[PDB]
């Protein structure tokens, strides 16, 4: 007959007020009309509940709450199967997990709110999964149970036990420099203590991470990638069997996150196990052995698949569509501009934009050169290398926030500029302060798919930016900077916090905006696909990180691409199914006819 | 490509790295057990003497 | 050509005219497939409309399940036979005319292509190159 169905509620307690609405959800419903369950009041805690049992599928309620506090949503039965964890009564619920292996390294790839998280801590005894029931004292053998069927039986029994104990570099990033000061006192004082391995373990793991400047400082005064590392250095050090990384890439530059990859994958060969979880492709693809993928829907839920290849399962990923669940997990495909696909305009505009001369910059700990280069209109200049280059200190001289040493930039030109980190410090409201940029840029149909729509700020309006969150603070300020008019703009590291879908729709803004507007932009990334859409020219930065640093002309985007990824040494050769960068091992005749040509990349452009 | 060589009078062994078709294409068409005279490979190797012995392909 | 097809396609001579019985070159169930109809086609008084490689064509399968027999269905060209001229200069033939059942939108029916498969058909329908073992 028909297939089968379900019916699954998950309601928003901010989003919701039953005073002004009245308990309306009940009212409305045509079970509870006729005398049924199907909405019920908690007099408690003053919410309504919604039971998937009674549950009609209507959607009426949906429609008649005046903010937008409930969404019911119907499915083949496709989560009911497997349910792992929940929450709470219409709250996130997670659904399988990922298998651990020895001797490999597994990752994990999903955006944000899928349950990525929840599954290391329920991998690493720190949390016992409920099975979206009452189970919560111990009921660790109810869930080796529910894991029968799956390569994960075999390890809920050896958690329980404790023969094992797993050792976790904690995921949120933000959190991390109010939780430790000195570990107690200063980087160096954990190295030593939780240095388990080799007195060579010590000075080898901070030669490899770039750690040596850091030691002295204390975590709290530590930067974001430096604070990442130290992390990482724990986890090498620690003695155990599994270890578990959870976004080991974030807060980190390009150079460093491929460090930090080649140094985690050095486990497998110890046979330890070794699960993680990354953002970044690039970086997942060379730690991996085997791959998972995370999808659903953010915050409702996350179902993990089976384990699946390296190469086939980021192949997968990249299409936004998998079969077996038969879900397009992304509303729209990912594609960058052949760059034959761009509008062809002589530009100049009034001839050529600003140039600046030959600048320098010296804290008197660093010391930043930067060699004369010419800016002209309407166009876009990447800005890459490593960070402690200075490539944030190069814009903001050209934001005038800072004088330089020598050299001088007096433009006549009004700037609009978004910093790096973003630390709230603004008393206010969040959309009273974007209001007060532009009204108007706010109408804009634009701003209605990218910010507006997408995370449902009407609901961020009256939250303070102190009690706000990370990404999605990320997005408001990238858009805050593009709100005021400017004959330039200047970004630094827009990527940061922001998973697959939400750096994209950036890349998207900058491109689309510069183009029309006719302004030009510089934006400084660490991510390789986000440069490659947005930009047509490229400045690299070389040297030293935390001691000195260089800076170049802008040049064209072939030619800028090979000297960085030259300096790396890693090349991605083309795949021809997904048009993905495809990585190249170190010595090959494959590779090495590569080096002899000059190619790092490929696109859809004629080359050999 | 690499070059794989051995001084089986000592028992020693190096590697060597050749880019430059026009260095390399000495060694084509060329088989297991020919030898091919040194300078044509480069000035270091003047005079040497090398019997090919086999190697790897990519993959 | 049509739908689903992200590429154009440069001429390549026509092999096949309404009539042709190409092999079924998936692993379907057919076993070989009858061009009645040819997409994106022209008209001109008496002359057959004919596919080439990587043309999407209408089909009926002569041999094969009965599931599948008595039936049109969209189909692709992914061998030749009749000799054609690519721009490098060249001028190849396969050995067999053949193409794969497929829809609208240009998804095989099947998930093996046996055999190989002439570029120009890879480069034109994705859902064919992922299934093709040699191309060219
Ligand atoms: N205390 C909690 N109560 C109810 N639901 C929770 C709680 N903690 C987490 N969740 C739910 O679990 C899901 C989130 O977290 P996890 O921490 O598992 O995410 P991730 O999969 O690691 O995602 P991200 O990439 O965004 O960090 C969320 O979408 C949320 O709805
Ligand atoms: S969820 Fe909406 S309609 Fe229901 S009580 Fe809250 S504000 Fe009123
Ligand atoms: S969807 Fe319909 S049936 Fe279910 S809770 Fe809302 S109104 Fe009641």
């Amino acid at each position: 007959m028909s297939d089968k169905n379900s019916r699954i509620a998950i309601v928003s307690a901010d989003k919701c007020k039953p005073k002004k609405c009245r308990q309306e959800c009940k009212r409305s419903c045509p079970v509870v009309k006729t005398g049924k369950l199907c909405i019920e009041v908690t007099p408690t805690s003053k919410i309504a509940f919604i039971s998937e049992i009674l549950c009609i599928g209507c959607g009426i309620c949906v429609k008649k709450c005046p903010f937008d506090a409930i969404q019911i949503i119907n499915l083949p039965t496709n989560l009911e199967a497997h349910v792992t964890h929940r929450y709470s009564a219409n709250s996130f619920k997670l659904h399988r997990l990922p298998t651990p292996r020895p001797g490999q390294v597994l990752g994990l790839v999903g955006t944000n709110g899928i349950g990525k998280s929840t599954a290391l801590k329920i991998l690493a005894g720190k949390q016992k999964p409920n099975l979206g029931r009452f189970d919560d004292p111990p009921e660790w053998q109810e869930i080796i149970k529910y894991f029968r069927g799956s390569e994960l039986q075999n390890y809920f029994t050896k958690m329980l036990e404790d023969d094992i104990k797993a050792i976790i570099k904690p995921q949120y990033v933000d959190n991390i420099p109010r939780a430790i000061k000195g570990p107690v006192q200063k980087v160096g004082e954990l190295l030593k203590l939780r240095m388990e391995k080799s007195p060579e373990d010590v000075k080898r793991y901070i030669k490899i991470l770039q750690l040596e400047n850091v030691l002295k400082r204390d975590i709290e005064k530590l930067s974001g990638g430096e604070l990442q590392r130290f992390a990482i250095g724990m986890s090498c050090v620690q003695e155990a069997d599994v270890y578990m990384f959870d976004e080991p890439s974030s807060y980190l530059d390009v150079k460093q996150r491929l460090n930090a990859a080649q140094i985690i994958r050095s486990l497998l060969a110890p046979t330890k196990y070794v699960i993680c979880v990354e953002h970044d492709l690039s970086v997942l693809d060379y730690l991996s052995d085997f791959v998972c993928i995370i999808y659903g829907v953010p915050s409702v839920y996350g179902v993990v698949t089976l384990p699946a290849s390296v190469r086939e399962g980021i192949n997968i990923f990249l299409d936004g569509h998998i079969p077996a669940e038969n879900l397009r997990f992304r509303t729209e495909a990912l594609q960058f501009r052949i760059a034959d696909a761009t509008e062809d305009l002589q530009n100049d505009s009034a001839s050529r934009a600003f140039s600046y001369p030959s600048l320098k910059k010296t804290q008197g700990d660093f010391v930043l050169n930067v060699e004369e280069g010419e800016f002209s209109d309407s166009e876009i200049l990447v800005m890459m290398g490593e960070n402690g280059t200075g490539k944030t200190t190069l814009i903001k001289l050209l934001a005038g926030a800072l004088k330089p040493d020598e050299g001088q930039d007096i433009p006549k030109l009004n700037v609009s500029m978004k910093p790096q980190k973003i630390a709230p410090k603004f008393p206010g409201t969040v959309r009273q302060l974007f209001f007060k940029k532009i009204r108007g840029q706010f109408l804009n149909p634009q701003f209605q798919t990218d910010v507006v729509k997408p995370l449902r700020i009407d609901d961020i309006i009256d939250q303070e930016v102190q009690h706000l969150s990370g990404g999605e603070l990320q997005r408001v300020a990238i858009v805050l900077a593009l709100g005021i008019p400017a004959d330039i703009y200047l970004i630094d590291e827009p990527s940061a916090y922001l998973d697959s879908e939400q750096r994209i729709i950036c890349s998207k803004v900058i491109r689309r905006f510069i183009l029309h507007n006719k302004k030009t932009a510089f934006i400084v990334e660490h991510d390789f696909i986000m440069a490659t859409y947005l930009a047509d020219k490229v400045i690299v930065f070389e040297g030293i990180p935390s001691k000195n640093a260089h800076a170049r002309a802008p040049e064209s985007l072939l030619t800028g691409c090979n000297r960085f990824l030259k300096n790396l040494n890693v090349t991605f050769r083309r795949d021809p199914n997904s048009f993905r960068p495809r990585i190249n091992k170190l010595d090959s005749q494959m590779d090495k006819e590569q080096k002899s040509s000059g190619n790092y990349f490929f696109l859809d452009n004629t080359g050999i | 490509m690499k070059l794989n060589i051995s001084y089986p009078v000592n028992g020693s062994q190096k590697t060597f790295e050749i880019d430059d078709e026009h260095r390399i294409r000495v060694f084509f068409d060329k088989r297991i057990g020919q030898e091919v005279d040194g300078e044509a490979v480069g000035d270091e190797f003047k005079g040497y003497v090398f019997k090919i012995s086999g190697g790897n392909d990519k993959q | 050509s049509g739908n689903g097809a992200q590429g154009t396609k440069f001429r390549i001579s026509l092999g096949l005219p309404v009539g042709a019985i190409m092999n079924c070159a998936d692993n379907s169930g057919a076993r070989n497939l009858y061009i009645i109809a040819v997409k994106g086609s022209g008209s001109r008084l008496n002359r057959l409309p004919a596919a080439s490689l990587g043309d999407m064509v209408m089909a009926t399968v002569k041999k094969g399940k009965p599931e599948l027999r008595k039936k049109v269905m969209p189909a692709i060209v992914v061998r030749q036979a009749k000799s054609w001229r690519r721009r490098d200069g060249v001028f190849l033939y396969f050995e067999d005319n053949a193409g794969v059942i497929a829809n609208p939108k240009g998804e095989m029916k099947g998930s093996a292509i046996t055999g190989p498969v002439g570029k120009e058909c890879a480069d034109l329908w994705p859902r064919v190159a992922s299934n093709s073992g040699v191309v060219v």
